[PDB]
């Protein structure tokens, strides 16, 4: 089990670690988070008490280095940083642990929620969507725009999600206009899966990452990507059995985890009604349809 | 975006544009079968593609053979309309290609947009105007060429005959829409009004009678009165 120590907490902030969150008061003797499960990506995220504007955070994997948080009073945020000196790091953590100034990643043993939300999400793929090659960890926030959002303004601070556009030459083969528009199977199976993602694992990884950025940061562009990647599958008449079965499980845990009070802004009525009731796959998402109907029957 | 009453004059400016109407593409007669079920028999159709400035009408006849062994024909009809409009634009020289295509029904937007991906600089627009282009098949010579077709065929007309020699395209368009609105409301009455005086004829190379300026004013008045009469019937007002 791994640790993200904090230098200090000089400003009152709500700290997220994955699906958990703790309020820390201005100058509270908080020195970090211990017992973080090895084997998954994690996100550590922040909402300042005095300006709830810009939720922001860091995607990281503790197998890839020793990471700590330090408040920068110039840029006014909690920053992730890598400690290259292994012995210094182990010694900082040991001191804070012995003084019990660290909160415990509060994982329930039966609870597979985080695994289920990050099953296909890999740090290497995150670092290609969020480009900042000098760091092993990835910054995301509320206001960052997607490559696609910018096409329709600072390129280095963009989310480089795969562009999906149902009315693009990429989506539509010459002479198969009606076929490809009403049945997106060629765009999903040849262009996206075989062409760009290489396999359904990379496709689900991006879909899951897009959801988590939508949920944790209210990132609007990430919400658009998650819906697009769902709609591309649901709008395809030909999808491998294993992908449909996996998709039902993925969306199930996403809907289960979503804050109940956020379904108004995070869920797109048109996409969900279309995916569950009208599409080719309207009968292939049993688990997802049962939770959506019991938890968000207003949306439908 | 959407074409309406406010931006009406734009139809007659010097930017090439076409109206597309798909209402006569897929046409059927509904009938009873021997077992007492209902069946449709398709008849020849047409795409109505009109330059409102010049009067140039590209009448693409849709032969019943294009439906043979196809399913969901009302859906296919929108895609076949978009395919044919796309083929017409590609067949025109660059300086003849439209800068805008206005569809008279919103269900045409996606099919036309997906067929015109190759022309990202051609704007595909809906309209809020209720245009009477459905009534094109009430023009005897257009109806005749559609029904006699034995294969797919493009026929070129000028729907304004020689009117632009004497009037503007604004006035020519207003005359055309009033004639078509009348034909659509009361075909029998409208056609009676247009042939009432047997001395006025339709030239072999024309669609409408050869009315003098004064006879057009009379005809236009009769068409307006026909439209109010019919209106004070549908609604009893």
């Amino acid at each position: 089990m791994n640790t993200v120590p904090f230098t200090s907490a000089p400003i009152e902030v709500t700290i997220g670690i994955d699906q958990y969150s703790f309020n820390v008061k201005e100058n509270q003797p908080f020195h970090g988070i211990k017992d973080i499960p090895i084997g998954h990506v994690h996100v550590i995220h922040f909402q300042h008490a005095d300006n709830s504007s810009m939720r922001y955070g860091y995607w990281f994997d503790c197998r890839m280095g020793n990471f700590y948080i330090q408040y920068d009073p110039k840029d006014g945020l909690y920053k992730m940083m890598e400690e290259r000196d292994g012995a210094k790091f182990e010694n900082i953590v040991h001191n804070f642990k012995e003084r019990q100034m660290m909160v415990s990643y509060p994982k329930i043993d039966e609870d597979d929620t985080w695994y289920n939300l990050t099953e296909f999400v890999q740090m290497d793929k995150i670092r290609k969507i969020v480009r900042k090659d000098e760091n092993q960890f990835s910054y995301v926030d509320s206001s960052m725009t997607t490559v696609q959002e910018n096409e329709l303004s600072d390129p280095a601070h963009s989310l480089n999600y795969t562009v999906i556009n149902f009315k693009s030459r990429e989506a539509i083969r010459p002479g198969h206009e009606m076929e490809d528009f009403l049945d997106k199977s060629y765009y999903l199976n040849t262009v996206m899966l075989q062409g760009i993602f290489k396999n359904s694992s990379n496709y689900f990884g991006e879909l899951q990452f897009a959801f988590l950025n939508a949920m944790f940061f209210g990132n609007y562009g990430s919400s658009l990507q998650w819906h697009a990647m769902i709609e591309l599958i649901c709008s395809s008449a030909t999808v491998p059995k294993h992908m449909l079965d996996k998709l039902d499980e993925i969306l199930y845990y996403q809907i289960k985890t979503l804050p109940e009070q956020y379904s108004d802004i995070l869920l797109n009525e048109r996409v969900w009604n279309i995916c569950l009731y009208s599409s080719f796959q309207k009968n292939s998402l049993h688990n997802t349809e049962k939770i959506m109907e019991n938890k968000y029957p207003e949306l439908l | 975006g959407a074409m309406n009453s406010s931006n009406y004059a734009e139809l007659f400016n010097n930017d090439i544009k076409l109206f597309v109407d798909d209402t006569n593409v897929y046409r059927v007669t509904v009938h009873k079968t021997f077992e007492g079920n209902v069946a449709t028999k398709a008849i020849n159709g047409c795409i109505f593609t009109l330059n409102p400035k010049t009067g140039h009408l590209f009448l693409k006849i849709i032969h019943t053979s294009v439906w043979a062994g196809q399913k969901r024909l009302s859906q296919l009809a929108k895609w076949k309309t978009a395919e044919e409009v796309s083929a017409l634009v590609r067949s025109l020289p660059k300086e003849e290609q439209p800068k805008q295509i206005i569809v008279t029904r919103k269900a045409m937007l996606d099919p036309l947009e997906v067929h015109m991906l190759d022309f990202p600089n051609i704007a595909i627009r809906p309209t809020e105007l209720r245009l009477p282009f459905s009534a094109a098949m009430s023009i005897d010579k257009l109806s005749d060429v559609v029904m006699k077709a034995t294969e797919p065929q493009m026929v070129l007309f000028n729907i304004y005959d020689d009117w632009l020699d004497r009037i503007s395209s604004y006035t020519a368009f207003s005359r055309l829409t009033l004639l078509l609105r009348a034909l659509k409301t009361n075909e029998e009455s409208a056609k009676m009004i247009l042939l009432s005086d047997p001395t006025i004829t339709i030239k072999s190379y024309h669609l409408w009678p050869s009315f003098t300026d004064e006879q057009w004013i009379t005809i236009e008045s009769q068409m307006r009165d026909l439209i109010l009469t019919e209106y004070g019937r549908k609604y009893n007002v």
